[PDB]
């Protein structure tokens, strides 16, 4: 169903698209996995520690 | 407790210390007073050192 | 809100006291960054009552961990509500769901 | 002078429990060096005879050849087979393009068979170790840094 | 060999108000990606803009408060004033005034224009007056810069001293949100290997694509002039 | 001590007698002072801010 | 200075090298002296260690120079 | 202001040899390290004109691979030796240079016949070893002009590296001017084959890139 819901968009079923390097602009070999992970800021801050 | 098993006495500070910056400033001012009194005549210097 | 959740988020957000939930359906008589006034549906008036009930939002306040607890209104003027609908999004919720 | 002379990080590189170097590259580095030093049967530019590691790198970076494309490459390796004399010897090896691109970082005294295989994890630790048993501490610190740099670079390019 | 054909922009396509696709037709082999990556990096980095830099709201002390009658915290009103897309014509800063009262949304159309300032998106909603009687007024402070200057680094110590009711919003002077370049073979009767470069730039409305590319090529040729002759 | 006596005698900046044990912001924090509550005991009268 | 291998080789010990470098760097820093090697904006530590590399400094040399200083 | 950017006030140009150098450009705007280094590397290593050997006829043996006696080095090793022959050709675009030798003396590049328009930067460049007194070899090599690298697959023909750079790599470090510590420090490092010193190839590529941007600068 993930794969189907990818086909609903025009995204690839494999989940791996081909990416280009920012500084040079030459495509990474062997495509990479990019999606939307839901990140959280944990309450371990660097100025509560330094 | 339970943070480090440190009893209460570890956090009571000593407020009678001349902190090393304070002693540094003291002795700097001492040397500066000396090198100022150098720029006075002998009478003025003796009377200001002794007064 | 999480793009990939489970369906637990609304429950965790509501059942905790961060989001201001309606007590009776009605219309949002007046909204504001600090308060929501609801004019109850006449079915739920409790005939002695005046009719409208007020929710005062908890603005920028200090939690135990120095974070900011702050409720934001979700509804808008003249919009219906039903009992159990959230009016104020609490800290780290989004339209009623737990959004960490 | 106790920190500089004694505890500086470029002095302690061997485990004091056992003299194996404690500067083994860990996970992006070894995956970089493995991906680059690992041939496949038919990549771009198969069986070209490059003139040497410089040309293999210039070919790969312009994108004319792939990082694992078995080519004949002319390699000059320096072997201290002497009273520490460092005689030079040039030959024509069969290596991938990445094998030779990586040969550019290896110091003189090391043979060429050190990089001519896939170079997993133990291959890299043994590479640092033979560099230390031949050349000592300064070339090994330089080699370790160059290994980390190239491993991270070709692992990012690995995608 | 003989020589390089120098590229030149054959056409610009305002397929939307903001989305544009320029083209640089004749490019020798290997210069599509050189020019394209350099151009995307310059454009995504160094483009002038008119970020709103402060707000001074009547009756408000800090961002963490609520104005009676407008249903947004002052924090959220400032966050809505961040993305306000404004293009000044003559000065490197300007002080827009926004007066409004009555029940309804407060879009960017509610700001009075100096004539030197053009709000590109006048539908962009700023706040919501949710009171028959409530009234708000701001002195927004647009100014032209480049990059991203947070209020923190902006306030090094101060200019001389800043009054208590003046809020510093985080400035992002960058018209462009997205660059995406395709290089593709160009059907020319003379040579076949030549390719054309096609730059999809996605401004926010306040940068003409031709002026964006010209400014990029100027920023690049400046450094290349610094490179041309060495020196040491 | 002397030379502090001599310093204050040369500049006439006589002694305070009163420490500056005031409340200054901790280091590294930079915020807005969003609120101030005051609590005066029933003996102490009150100040203007109170 | 990264590796002190040459300075160690000249003196042939790793604690005595620290001590020799420390005393020469104390001469060069507080007691006041001239580096026997061209200091490229280095602290007295690195200057002392580099000097020990070139053979200009060791404990024998330093005690001999102390003798000569007394003969001053 | 808002249009000024920065320029490398200190560009230090080391040279570790006659043909290998290293140029650091200290202060540059943040990220211009890569947008300048990559542009220059791509230009130097993909489109930088120069003359190089393209095809050879070894005068008798065959097409590849070979069977040639009286030459200590197997053929295609002679082709490797020929690819590295750094030649700079005058007004004649292409020229066919013929080399013949007989003896046991090792064959170097000095032994080719002088043609005026063509010059060899390294005449001592070994090409083959005869190893027999009776052994003697003749070859017709063709120097041509082109842009960059052009392999033999795309084309006894040899790969042609016309571009006079044998290797260029650039590294990008950190710099702080007085307060801006997010600045950038370019550290180019290049070796040529001899037709032009490193600093010359660098500025030649910079000029090419500048002229490509000629229809938009103002
Ligand atoms: C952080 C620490 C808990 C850590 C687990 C807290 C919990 C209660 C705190 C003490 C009390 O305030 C009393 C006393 C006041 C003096 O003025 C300063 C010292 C004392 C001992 C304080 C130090 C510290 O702050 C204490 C131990």
């Amino acid at each position: 169903e993930i794969k189907e819901l990818l086909k609903l968009g025009d995204l690839p079923t494999s989940g791996q698209i081909r990416l280009y390097d920012g500084r040079t602009g030459e495509q990474f070999e062997r495509p990479v996995t990019v999606g939307y992970m839901y990140m959280l800021k944990l309450n371990h801050l660097v100025d509560d520690k330094m | 407790g339970d943070d480090e098993d440190s009893h209460l006495g570890d956090f009571i500070e000593d407020t009678t210390l001349e902190l090393p910056l304070d002693s540094a400033t003291t002795e700097s001012l001492r040397a500066a007073t000396h090198d100022v009194l150098a720029g006075l005549t002998a009478r003025e210097a003796k009377v200001l050192r002794m007064r | 809100k999480p793009l990939v959740g489970t369906g637990m988020e609304r429950a965790v957000a509501v059942d905790s006291g961060v989001t201001a939930v309606a007590k009776r359906g009605g219309v949002v008589q007046y909204v504001d960054a600090s308060r929501i006034v609801i004019k109850v549906n006449e079915d739920e008036m409790y005939p002695g009552e005046a009719g409208i009930d007020i929710y005062n939002l908890t603005k920028y306040t200090r939690s135990n961990q120095n974070t900011c607890i702050n409720q934001m209104p979700c509804v808008s003027l003249g919009e219906p509500v039903e009992r159990g609908d959230v009016l104020a999004d609490g800290p780290s919720t989004d339209l009623g769901e737990l959004a960490l | 002078l106790e920190a500089r002379a004694l505890m500086m990080s470029t002095n302690n590189i061997l485990s004091p429990a056992n003299g194996e170097p404690i500067i083994v590259p860990s996970q992006d580095v070894v995956l970089g060096l493995y991906y680059m030093t690992r041939d496949c049967v038919n990549a771009k530019g198969e069986g070209m005879v490059l003139t040497g590691p410089k040309e293999a790198e210039r070919l790969y970076r312009s994108g004319l050849a792939s990082l694992h494309a078995r080519v004949k490459v002319r390699i000059t390796e320096y072997e201290k087979d002497a009273n520490g004399e460092l005689v030079a010897k040039t030959s024509l090896k069969d290596t991938t393009v990445g094998r030779a691109i990586l040969w550019m970082i290896v110091p003189k005294g090391l043979p060429y068979s050190i990089v001519n295989q896939a170079l997993g994890k133990k291959a890299i630790s043994k590479m640092l170790n033979t560099c230390y048993r031949i050349l000592g501490l300064k070339p090994t610190v330089i080699f370790a840094d160059q290994i980390m740099y190239t491993g991270f670079a070709y692992a990012a390019r690995s995608g | 060999v003989t020589e390089f054909l120098k590229p030149r922009l054959v056409d610009i396509e305002q397929v939307s108000s903001t989305h544009a696709k320029v083209t640089l037709e004749p490019l020798e082999r290997g210069f599509g990606h050189t020019l394209g990556n350099a151009l995307r990096r310059i454009l995504l980095s160094s483009m002038p803009g008119c970020a709103v830099t402060e707000v001074e709201i009547d009756g408000v002390l800090h961002e963490y408060s609520t104005k009676e009658g407008v249903q947004e915290d002052i924090l959220e009103i400032l966050l809505n004033l961040k993305g306000l897309a404004v293009r000044v014509q003559g000065k490197d800063e300007v002080i827009l005034t926004l007066n409004k009262s009555g029940i309804g949304p407060v879009t960017a159309a509610d700001i009075t224009h100096d004539g030197d300032v053009e709000i590109v998106k006048p539908q962009h909603v700023i706040c919501h007056l949710t009171d028959e009687n409530a009234s708000i007024s701001m002195r927004i402070k647009v100014q032209r810069g480049r990059g991203y200057v947070p209020a923190s680094t902006r306030i090094h110590s101060e200019e001389d001293e800043r009054p208590i009711g003046r809020l510093l919003v985080d400035a992002c002077y960058s018209p462009v949100e997205r660059i995406a370049y395709n290089v593709e073979a160009a059907r020319v009767e003379q040579r076949t290997d030549l390719d054309k470069l096609v730059i999809e730039m996605e401004t926010n409305g306040t940068i003409d694509p031709e002026e964006a590319i010209r400014r990029a090529a100027t920023i690049l040729a400046e450094q290349l002039e610094a490179f041309v002759d060495l020196r040491d | 001590t002397p030379e502090e006596k001599l310093l204050r005698a040369i500049f006439g900046e006589k002694a305070s007698d009163v420490k500056d044990s005031s409340l200054r912001v901790p280091n590294g924090v930079s915020g807005t002072v969003i609120d101030v509550q005051v609590f005066t005991r029933d003996g102490v009268e009150k100040d203007k801010r109170a | 200075r990264v590796t002190v291998q040459d300075a160690v080789e000249k003196i042939g010990n790793r604690f005595d090298l620290v001590l020799v470098a420390a005393r020469r760097a104390r001469q060069m820093q507080v007691g006041g002296k001239d580096p026997l090697v061209p200091e490229e904006n280095d602290k007295t530590t690195v200057i002392a260690l580099r000097e020990i590399e070139e053979g200009l400094i060791n404990n024998q040399i330093l005690d001999v120079r102390e003798r000569q200083e007394q003969q001053e």
